[PDB]
């Protein structure tokens, strides 16, 4: 009865060994007794879990990406990594299966994009949470000594699934709890080990079993992962959305779905590119679209309920100016450029996972005896970086026009107005130069210029990282022309063509070249 | 009567 | 043995099969065992989770703006959200549940909420206390490996009610432990996100289970929620009370339910209004309601001992003027002062006033900061030192008072701990008021934040601070120019009483806020 089982699932050699070897020792045993229980349940156990079935992986790229972009729009990065996937797929018969760890903001679409995947690969779906998770057990479970003993949870849903093919989805892999009393992070070690999948020894089905096929996909909010788990995953890092991609995610996937779980027809309710824009702009401050499809659904439950209570209007149109009368007070406000060219401020471009922001910096330099102080919640590489730039000004206050013993008569305070917000890093290091010149001359900073970079005392400026927020900041600050550094004009590959078009970019070398551009007279 | 460890 | 309990379940395909295989799988195990034991309690949890059971939800909204608002008073944001609920349910057949995060001071209303939105909707009514909750097992369980294994505290209370669709008030967000003994906010993640509700996955039930069915309300007391779940979580605000909004919940709220709970019939105490805005004014200072039914209490069961004492007597009266014969002496309770201002603070308790003194004394340039201050206030009294310092000559003050005067900034706070930038303004009224000996007249409350070249930033929390500032007899408000559009949200007598001054810089606020001028 169960040799027919074991001979009809077909194994490999040592798990066909084994079980055979288990089914003829519990053949010398009473059929109601414990070890009688704990030899059925490895043998049940060996034989719920697959070791041949597969499933016909897709061939169809077209197709593939139309599944794609039904589902997601953007994310070009992964949706070429899923076709060339089916691409080799569609060369060899059977390869090692990809180890990718999605890494953003959250509201970015890598859970959702698991199922896409799974969709659009033909690969059966499965998905395991590891939030916050602490038992190392759920991933190779216990030894059938224990009463109730059972296999980890992989074990569990592979033999769930019945294929040996599928797609897991590691939810919140960073996560997961590192300590001395759990760490199932080192567990994972195993199973997400290029080499090694081919024998996953577990502690129930103390067996090999084969995990090289597996699509494993994990996604987390942060490079918060153990260095041995971060070099044996693939990582691709989905940035924040842009205005005109969520306002596409909006036109094409948002509102439909929205207009499909509140059983709004064609001609009840209609919001254009004003509405959406303004939810963009003055109430989300995301990266990204959750919130937004918070937005979206309120203004579609607000508009069933006028439906509903009023029945005398039967079409309601939503756009940029009566969203106050549905959502009401516009909750955030972005930064935008200062109309007057002003004596001491600048406009440093300021880079947070939300996404850019404008970065407004002022300067005081009152009549005293030398005091620096520097206000504004700065970090410590802020104020080592006015540190630097100060002595930048110090150093070359003889060419700049500048009294140079201000050290001692005048006290300088850099602050940045936003206060409550904490502000690290060295990229707005020119900026604060800029600043010092201006309150130590006069010479007010034109205020259509932003600027970035890092500054040394030699007075050379270094790169910097995450443009493309700061110049989407800049376009959107109503900014004309902005100062990168050198070495970042690689990183203008890779921006949209309208921000290019708008902004007049001047690549800068050194101090002297910004204060020429940046300020109103001449140094 | 039959010992069994349980965890 | 027990597929009649099976088959009466209705369950769907996977926890049908799972179960009758656990099932079919004991009977070929001895009994009086160990592992029969455990898979005789897993199927007894199995046997009581609701897979089918559905409560019939209301379809009318009159009804439920009637029920929401006979037993509550003026939520009305809450309670729109619930007509829009009711308005779309209508429509179709069954919705994801809506997950909400009610945010607000204590005695706001919010627990409470949860039972009207319970017995308004039709839905059945648990609620999970997450104050206290430290580890994940509260949330997914164990495995039925270990000894004490129960599938988490979700199931139980789905189990506890019998229905696929209750309200779960999850209590208290903010007051869960989730650093890295033991962080059951990331197992939340699982449970708040419409991606993976259809596919719960307990520790003890591998099954997957459907929370999609459920709705979900959440209480908090502040915003210091953890970013995965401020976005999973629909964040309503709920404002602090008014005097005569206090006065309409006690009088229509409070009252028949503390008179009916310590069996006070018809005609045997009365309180008339000026007992309870007394009560209000003299014996409470929050924003709540906690205080208004702990002191009601008080007069209730008083009452009700007074009566069974001396039964010449058949009728008590309160008036205002014998609280002092219940209550006994009263708890918490003008001049153009020089160097002294009434900024506006907003805690998490709510809003408050806030008084800044300086003093200015003939030294060498100290700078002395007391009433225990953050580091942001400290950075924004030289922010506003700063401002003093910049247009020095336009004010009138001589330009040697960094070096020959110094200066103490105090706030009378006291223990309390304050920290913010919302009033730096009120630092640098106080800064020029000590340094001209022009007075700062002492109706005038104000607040914002203070730029180097002299302009005035928005601040949050607009609404309790003028809350705040109409239960502290202030008349004129000077409030930043780009929070404006927050006074179409404030109540009406709340702008009819006091006077809003809308400011851009700091000359509007010395041309206002000072009484000679500069
Ligand atoms: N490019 C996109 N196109 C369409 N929808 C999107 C896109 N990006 C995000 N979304 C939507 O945003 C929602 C949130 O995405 P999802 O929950 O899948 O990942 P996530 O929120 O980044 O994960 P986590 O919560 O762990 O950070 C999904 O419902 C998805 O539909
Ligand atoms: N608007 C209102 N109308 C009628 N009664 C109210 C209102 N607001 C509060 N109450 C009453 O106040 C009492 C206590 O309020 P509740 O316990 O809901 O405060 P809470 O917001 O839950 O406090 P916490 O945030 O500290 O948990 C309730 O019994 C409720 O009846
Ligand atoms: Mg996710
Ligand atoms: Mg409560």
């Amino acid at each position: 009865a169960l040799k027919r089982k074991i001979e009809a699932a077909k194994m490999p050699k040592d798990a066909r060994e084994k079980t055979e070897a288990e089914l003829q020792k519990l053949k010398m045993m009473s059929p109601m007794s414990a070890e009688a229980t704990v030899v059925r349940g490895y043998i049940d156990w060996m034989l719920q879990v697959p070791w041949n079935s597969r499933s016909k992986v897709k061939k169809d790229l077209v197709k593939a990406q139309e599944v794609l972009d039904t589902d997601h729009y953007g994310l070009e990065r992964v949706k070429d990594r899923i076709l060339e996937y089916l691409a080799v797929q569609s060369r060899v018969s059977k390869i090692k299966g990809p180890i990718l760890c999605l890494v953003g903001p959250p509201g970015v679409g890598k859970t959702s994009l698991g199922q896409s995947i799974a969709k659009a690969t033909g690969r059966q779906y499965v998905r395991m949470a590891l939030g916050g998770v602490r038992d190392e057990a759920e991933i190779r479970g216990h030894r059938r000594t224990y009463i109730g003993s059972m296999p980890g949870k992989l074990i569990q849903k592979m033999a769930k699934v019945g294929v040996k093919n599928p797609l897991f989805l590691l939810d919140q892999i960073d996560k997961m709890a590192s300590d001395m009393r759990g760490d199932p992070a080192s567990a994972l070690l195993e199973v997400l080990d290029p080499e090694q999948n081919v024998a996953f020894n577990d502690h129930y089905l103390e067996v090999d079993y084969d995990l090289s096929d597996v699509m494993f996909v994990a996604t987390s909010n942060s490079m918060n992962i153990p260095a041995p788990l971060l070099d044996r995953m693939e990582v691709i890092r989905l940035s924040g959305y842009t205005e005109d991609e969520k306002l596409n995610i909006a036109k094409q996937h948002l509102l439909p779905k929205q207009f499909e779980r509140n059983a709004i027809k064609k001609g009840e309710l209609t919001i254009d590119d004003s509405a959406i824009m303004s939810i963009i702009r003055y109430y989300t401050r995301e990266a990204g679209v959750r919130s937004l499809e918070r937005e979206i659904s309120k203004l579609c439950r607000k508009a069933v309920k006028n439906l509903l209570m009023d029945k005398t209007v039967k079409h309601i149109e939503i756009n940029g100016d009566n969203l106050k009368d549905f959502l009401g007070v516009q909750k955030v406000d972005y930064g935008r450029a200062d109309t007057e060219n002003r004596v001491g401020q600048v406009t440093g471009l300021a880079w947070t996972e939300v996404g850019g922001d404008l970065l407004t910096i002022e300067t005081a330099c009152v009549p005293g005896k030398g005091k620096l102080t520097y206000t504004g919640s700065l970090g410590e590489v802020m104020q080592e970086s006015i540190q630097a730039a100060l002595t930048v000004v110090r150093a070359r206050a003889d060419k700049l026009g500048i009294n140079p013993d201000f050290y001692e008569k005048r006290d300088i305070h850099v602050h940045v107005p936003e206060g409550a917000t904490p502000k690290d890093g060295p990229s707005a290091g020119i900026a604060m130069c800029t600043a010092l010149v201006s309150c130590l001359t006069g010479n007010p900073v034109r205020a259509d210029v932003a600027m970035t970079g890092e500054i040394t005392l030699r007075g050379l400026v270094l790169p910097i990282g995450g443009l493309k927020e700061k110049l989407l900041a800049a376009h959107r600050g109503g900014i004309k022309v902005v100062l990168i550094p050198d070495d970042n004009k690689r990183d203008l590959e890779e921006i949209p063509d309208n921000v290019i078009a708008d902004l007049e970019i001047h690549p800068v070398k050194r101090i002297d070249d910004v204060l020429a551009i940046a300020l109103e007279h001449p140094a | 009567a039959a010992a069994a460890a349980a965890a």
